[PDB]
RNA sequence: CCGGGCGUACUGGACCCAGCCGAGCCUUUCCUUCUGGGUAGCCGAACCAGGACUUUUACUUUGAAAAAAUUAGAGUGUUCAAAGCAGGCCUUUGCUCGAAUAUAUUAGCAUGGAAUAAUAGAAUAGGACGUUAUGGUUCU
């Protein structure tokens, strides 16, 4: 495992055997979708909503409850970002580090990082595009990349 | 084994373990044979009449014995409620 | 009017004039004017019981959901000795064939697989489902276990064996449903 | 990662074999591997085994009887026609009268004493004895 | 199965509670696992008496299924078993083997104390390792009075019991020997008292 | 051991197990109703919540976020759903 | 199961135990068709022969094809044999078994099957059916 390092950790979360709501949920499936699309607006990516949909409104899956993953919802409502969001958090570190980098230039352990999470930007970007997410002529630019994530 | 008229051609058709099934050979000297004696409603053993079983030498050097026999005397009902199935 | 099938049995008018009596009592009433049914199934059981299966179009299920524990007791009432399940009528589509002219991709809904545990879990309606085990026997047979939780359990404990003849008149094969975890 | 279930099922089951214990547990579950199974079981080389639902590939517990002597796949399934048949017992059984060469034909997964019975052929896919 | 007068009476579970036989070594191995009922909090294992009644039990059906008597072989290296040994053979006609074990008894068929024993009982699997290790050699099934931190290899029936107790190897000894002779009829039944008292095989310094 | 019941484990022994390690992979948290001591408000929260949820009503952080479980203020009771 | 020297092949006779190789029909499961035969029974599959469509493979069965010589192999007293494709009959104004059969194998061709491994499909629906659904725009 760890495709970028010599790590081996298996920690994750473990979805419960039960597909459905628990019984002492009472909120409905609409109620939940004004709630994703209100915390939306407030720009919080698919993963924040989330988890605060756990810790703050006992949502425990929005699959199970709405009967349609969270990205899957914001698509059907015009609130997908262009750039999904694994990719745009790899792009904004590569960005942070290329930040860094010009002004440590012997910072030899950031250029080696930099390669690594660059590596996963075309690995990733690469996928986008046979799936059709990401235009077929669509190419990382470092000089360019701060502009779509600043 | 037998051949085509049905004569047993075959010499010797050998022991298997009552733990593992493993066919028990003829120079395995760590297998043993223990016989366990029957008990009358008296309280007294029957005897020369036993309940015997046997041991490939591999699971004895495991150190899995004792525990296959508490498995296999408590189907027999020679003992209760010492082995436990689920762990 | 409450059928949805032409030419109704004479069982499904008479479970059809129960649907039209238990709205009497306004406490559930405001709901039963829209609840319809296709047919009514029924099997005999051991035990001298019989077996009857409300057949219902599947995206009126939910419906029935929100008052079926309570329209079963009295249903059960109104008719001794008859064990009530409320069973959605899903569509299987059969696996195309390699020589096949396409059509549009057949959705996982409308699998054998997914009808048949579909089926399973509308048998147990009150109760969840914890767990699916499959035995494979020496024989060649194989039999289905379900495991249902503890909560809500009073509604089913008494049939089960109902299910399973049931489940293997509906499929063919053998199901065993157990509740690991009650009192005892 | 993960390129062959059927052999880590396979493996599992031989770890658990030799070691003498009667019962092992195989994860991830699939298809091939429990026709496989079937196959071991109806030539009683293994007894009843079990498969768990958990929402995933699945898992599976089989209980060994100490009759099997070892079973395992060929990796890549090889094409087999239905004349080198032969030649792949010949290298992988211990004899001519027992043992069998599972393979996968169009007509289902079979032992190759099946195969010749119904006369296809189609990729092999592994054995038992 | 057994008649219920073959349970464990509470007058043998005062003994072997008065005698700490269920206190079990600190460190227990996998082999010996369900052989423990709980761990005490000062970290001794309290061995279940109930599961160690049974043992002894199965164990002295084995020792009367021997026809010749003298064929039992009872070992002790232990200072502590060496006079419960010495009594054993005494009453069931069996051969002591108390204090230092000659290797090569066994295999060495020239040696002075060369025996072939049907069966090989052993107090303690630890300090008994010779006997033992010879035993797996010509087909001598070994029944063994181990505690939580005994080994169990080429053990077949295993008494769990504490064999660093002075009274707990004496107790269980005895209780042996006197099944042995009710099963042989010795005893005329599980209920008559028997004549011997578990203060002898119990072991006696020089001083006394 | 080499005879063993894997499909019935002892459920004590299951407990010790790690949460990807059962037979059924099942988390260990749950979700609670928290009362904190200012004002009466039923509010859902995660046990190991990684946000300093506050109630509604007042703008009171009810628990700060942890390595593991939140760790709910005091005052906070708190009972599992 | 009368076997008319284990013999036991032959074969009247299985009455088939089970097992094995199949084929359909029913279980929510049908080449959407099109044109007749042709119409028989309802209130075009009732089987053919002549048309219209078709997700792409890999794999595997069977068949045709892969020249003869060579190889394996059936027959045949070249005096045996290596070989050869001869030869055999009561002795012939002639009669007459033959000169087999297997193997080829990647590529190509036709074919049965659909496990295994890919592939395509209904997502801003520009999606599927209306067999005789209602119009409109073009085109043959
Ligand atoms: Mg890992
Ligand atoms: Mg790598
Ligand atoms: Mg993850
Ligand atoms: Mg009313
Ligand atoms: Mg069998
Ligand atoms: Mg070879
Ligand atoms: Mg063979
Ligand atoms: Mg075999
Ligand atoms: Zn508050």
């Amino acid at each position: 495992g760890r495709m970028h390092s010599s790590g081996k950790g298996i920690s994750s979360s473990a979805l419960p055997y039960s597909r459905n709501a628990p019984s002492w949920f009472k909120l409905s499936s609409d109620d939940v979708v004004e709630q994703i699309i209100k915390y939306a607006r407030k720009g919080l990516t698919p993963s924040q909503i989330g988890v605060i949909l756990r810790d703050a409104h006992g949502v425990s899956q929005a699959k199970v409850v709405t009967g349609n993953k969270i990205l899957r919802i914001l698509k059907s409502n015009g609130l997908a970002p262009e750039i999904p969001e694994d990719l745009y958090y790899l792009i904004k570190k590569a960005v942070s580090v290329r930040k860094h980098l010009e002004k440590n230039r012997k910072d030899k352990d950031s250029k080696f990082r930099l390669i690594l999470i660059e590596s996963r930007i075309h690995r990733l970007a690469r996928y986008y595009r046979t799936v059709a997410v990401l235009p077929p002529n669509w190419k990382y630019e470092s000089a360019t990349a701060s502009a779509l994530v600043a | 084994m037998e051949n085509d008229k049905g004569q047993l051609v075959e010499l010797y058709v050998p022991r298997k373990c009552s733990a593992t099934n493993r066919i028990i050979k003829a120079k395995d000297h760590a297998s043993v044979q223990i016989s366990i004696a029957k008990v009358d409603e008296d309280g007294r053993a029957i005897a020369g009449e036993n309940i015997t079983y046997a041991l490939s030498g591999y699971v004895r050097g495991r150190g899995e014995a004792d525990d296959s026999l508490n498995r296999l005397a408590q189907q027999d009902g020679l003992l209760k409620n010492v082995w436990s199935y689920s762990r | 009017s409450k059928i949805l099938s032409e030419n109704p049995t004479e069982l499904e008018l008479k479970v059809a004039q129960a649907f039209v009596d238990l709205e009497s009592q306004a406490d559930l009433k405001a709901e039963l004017r829209p609840l319809q049914f296709k047919s009514i199934k029924e099997i005999d059981v051991n035990g001298g019981k019989k077996a009857l299966a409300v057949f219902v179009p599947p995206p009126s299920l939910q419906a029935y959901r929100k008052v079926q524990t309570r329209l079963t007791r009295e249903l059960e009432k109104k008719f001794p000795d008859r064990h009530v399940v409320f069973l959605a009528e899903r569509r299987i589509l059969p696996k195309p064939a390699r020589k096949a002219r396409k059509q549009q991709k057949r959705p996982r809904s409308r699998t054998l697989t997914a009808v048949h545990d579909k089926i399973l879990e509308d048998l147990v309606f009150p109760t969840e489902i914890i767990g699916k085990r499959v035995r494979y026997l020496v024989g060649g047979n194989k039999i289905q276990k379900v495991l249902l939780d503890s909560k809500d359990s009073t509604a089913v404990d008494y049939k089960l064996d109902s299910f399973q003849q049931l489940y293997s008149k509906l499929t063919g094969k053998q199901v065993v449903f157990e509740i690991p975890g009650e009192s005892h | 990662t993960r390129t062959s279930v059927l052999a880590d099922a396979l493996n599992a089951i031989n770890n658990a074999e030799k070691t003498g214990k009667r019962q092992v547990l195989i994860r991830p579950s699939s298809k091939v591997i429990i026709k496989f199974l079937t196959v071991m079981q109806k030539h009683g080389y293994i007894g009843e085994f079990e498969y768990i639902d958990d929402h995933r590939s699945g898992k599976i517990v089989v209980q060994l009887n100490g009759r099997l002597n070892k079973c395992g796949v060929i990796q890549p399934r090889f094409n087999v026609k239905i004349n080198d048949i032969e030649r792949w017992t010949d290298n992988l059984l211990p004899a001519r009268q027992f043992g069998y060469v599972i393979l996968t034909t169009s007509a289902g997964i079979m032992d190759h004493e099946e195969a010749r019975r119904k006369h296809v052929s189609g990729k092999i896919l592994g054995f038992v004895y | 199965s057994l008649p219920a007068s073959f349970d464990l009476t509470p007058e043998d579970a005062k003994l072997l509670l008065a005698a700490n036989v269920h206190l079990g070594a600190k460190n227990v191995q996998v082999h010996n696992k369900p052989y423990v009922y709980k761990t005490r909090p000062d970290g001794m294992n309290i061995i279940n008496i109930g599961k160690t009644w049974e043992k002894i039990v199965l164990a002295a059906r084995i020792i009367a299924a021997v026809p010749n008597a003298s064929d039992v072989a009872v070992c002790s290296s232990r200072t502590f078993g060496q006079r419960a040994v010495l009594k054993f053979a005494a009453h069931t006609g069996a051969t002591a083997i108390a204090g230092r074990f000659t290797p090569g008894n066994f295999t060495n068929y020239i040696t002075r104390s060369f025996k072939e024993p049907r069966l090989v009982v052993v107090t303690d699997p630890r300090t008994d390792a010779q006997a033992i290790k010879e035993s797996s050699y010509v087909n001598i099934p070994v029944i063994a009075l181990t505690d939580m931190d005994s080994p169990s290899e080429y053990v077949d029936v295993a008494i769990p019991c504490n064999n660093k107790g002075k009274h707990s190897i004496g107790l269980i000894w005895w209780l042996l020997a006197r099944e042995v002779l009710r099963l042989r009829g010795i005893i005329p039944d599980r209920t008559t008292e028997w004549s011997v008292m578990p203060d002898l095989y119990f072991y006696r310094d020089p001083e006394e | 051991v080499l005879v063993q019941d894997l499909l019935h484990p002892s459920p004590a022994t299951e407990a010790k197990q790690h949460k990807l390690k059962t037979l059924v992979q099942q988390p260990r948290s749950f979700f609670m109703d928290v009362k904190c001591q200012g004002c009466l408000n039923i509010t859902t929260v995660f046990s190991h919540a990684q946000t300093a949820v506050t109630c509604d009503s007042c703008s009171t952080v009810l628990c700060t976020p942890t390595g593991g479980k939140a760790k709910l203020t005091e005052g906070c009771s708190f009972r599992r759903k």
